[PDB]
RNA sequence: CAUGGAGCCAAUGAACCCGGGAUUUCCGAAUGGGACCUCUCCGUAGUGAUCAUUCAUGAUCGGGAACGCUCCGAAUUGAAACAUCUCAGUAGGAGCGGGAAAAGAAAUCAAUUGAGAUGCCGUAAGUAACGGCGAGUGAAACCGGCACAGUUCAAACCGAA
């Protein structure tokens, strides 16, 4: 159908269910990985240092 | 129906007890400092992104 | 003249291809191939070596013949737009020798032990072989040793992964003083990474 | 004073204990159903002192090896 | 938090504060198996993976505001365009790790003849040196301070002491 509102009508799916870890709806349950956390790819917490400004 | 596990009832049920009005006498007994919290809802708007 | 036979294995590893052990690389190359990665060997292959890198014959010491390929880093064409000296990879070699690529496969297969030292064994055209020697600071005669008990301290853990064995500072560039190592100690980092 | 203190707790037998213990949980059965209907209690300080004594008695089992 | 009703607790010393214990659901390094199922399957009540020994037992795994060490590593920008150069070993990434870490007792620096481990601060100095010798980049030693500390193996001799 249309770009716009008339192909909204099909978004009844999910990509994203809730993670054990964390507790964020951010769990891929295609890939099995939280994207906010880590969880399911490692066993650490996914911290990167571009989350925020280089201090200086 | 949306067949449901334990645990997605569960956060429904928890989710479902948090839409109260506050108690009158706590609006009492903070004399009228508290009249609301940022827990209501209504069922028929933005979804809860419980389960 | 007394010489220990210490002495005639030294020797006789001094010039490898003009002796009896060209023979007995001839024969060891082949069981080496059909090993894997990493491997615990009783023995050391050469004794006067590992007693001279600090080697005793006690409980909670190992010796492990590592394998490495020959080589530099093998780096990938950038995928996006350079600016034609940051363009070209293929003859940039490394800047990591390879007894610090052993040690550090050694290091990652072995989680309790620690790094001491290292030493080459022998080569070929695909591969080269180094031995690492490995102590446990866990165990009860390293603990009563006199002569090893500074590895039972909480700033060893980890001591082959920054550059603490003796390849490490090596290619640190602290292996001497004077001219030459302004931007080398006390680290490299201290100078933002100049030196080297 | 409270429905027991340690003592008291400290001094019984183990069967006596066991028996008191027995007792506080049928009274606290009886006292949350009653409260389970929209009722106002007959006593409102009942539910807190009885499972505050209640856990004196376990807290005393289990130190004793008891249980 | 948060002076409303009705109750309870407290001189058997409460409330409160300092120190020490107990209970501590499920997930989570998560570790008996399995997760678009924070629960579920067999219950054989469960040492998951990798390691060391005398094979009794023991070690590693995750987190931590920034600081620390090792390795990989751009472009916008400046040069009034731009390719060496600069931005810059910067931003970013991987590994390891403590209350600090790294270094550390000369196969050194000097100059005619001397000094005597290391680190950090001051100065040398925008100097020597590099460079479409353009734009720019850029030290160390001598000297003055803070603080001071030197030692252990391999081998020659004995051969289980
Ligand atoms: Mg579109
Ligand atoms: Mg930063
Ligand atoms: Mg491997
Ligand atoms: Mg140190
Ligand atoms: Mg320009
Ligand atoms: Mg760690
Ligand atoms: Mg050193
Ligand atoms: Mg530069
Ligand atoms: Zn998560």
């Amino acid at each position: 159908m249309s770009k716009g509102t008339s192909s909204m009508g099909k978004r009844q799916k999910r990509t994203h269910a809730k993670c054990r870890r964390c507790g964020s709806v951010s769990f891929n349950v295609h890939t099995k990985q939280c994207t906010s956390c880590g969880f399911g790819k490692t066993s650490r917490m996914r911290t990167y240092k571009w989350q925020a400004k280089c201090k200086y | 129906m949306s067949h449901n596990m334990k645990g997605q009832k569960k956060r429904l049920a928890k989710a479902h007890k948090q839409n109260t009005r506050v108690p009158v006498w706590v609006i009492v007994k903070t004399n009228r400092k508290v009249v609301s919290h940022p827990r209501r809802r209504h069922w028929r708007r933005r979804s809860l992104d419980v389960k | 003249m007394v010489k220990s036979f210490y002495g005639y294995v030294r020797d006789a590893w001094k010039n490898p291809d003009e002796t009896y052990v060209n023979e007995l690389r001839w024969e060891r190359l082949q069981v080496w191939r059909k090993q894997g990665s990493v491997t615990r060997i009783e023995r050391p292959t050469r004794i006067d070596r590992a007693r001279s890198l600090g080697y005793k014959a006690k409980q909670g010491i190992v010796v492990v013949r590592v394998n490495v390929r020959r080589g530099g880093l093998g780096h990938v064409r950038p995928n996006r737009g350079r600016r034609t000296q940051k363009m070209g990879k293929n003859k940039v070699s490394g800047g990591m020798s390879i007894q610090r690529i052993a040690e550090v496969r050694a290091d990652r297969r072995y989680p309790n032990l620690e790094v001491l030292n290292s030493y080459w064994v022998g080569e070929d055209g695909k591969h080269k072989w180094f031995e690492v020697i490995l102590v446990d600071p866990h165990h009860p005669v390293i603990k009563s040793d006199k002569n090893l008990n500074w590895v039972c301290d909480p700033s060893s853990r980890g001591r082959a992964t920054r550059g603490k064995t003796s390849a490490g500072r090596k290619g640190r560039g602290m292996a001497t003083r004077g001219k030459g190592t302004e931007k080398t100690r006390p680290s490299i980092r201290a100078y933002k990474s100049r030196g080297k | 004073m409270a429905i027991l203190r340690t003592s008291e707790i400290r001094t019984m037998t183990i069967e006596e204990r066991a028996d008191e213990l027995e007792n506080l949980n049928n009274e606290l059965v009886r006292e949350r159903a009653l409260t389970s209907a929209g009722g106002a209690p007959e006593n409102p300080g009942r539910i807190g002192e009885i499972r505050r004594t209640i856990a004196r008695i376990k807290t005393i089992q289990h130190e004793l090896n008891e249980i």
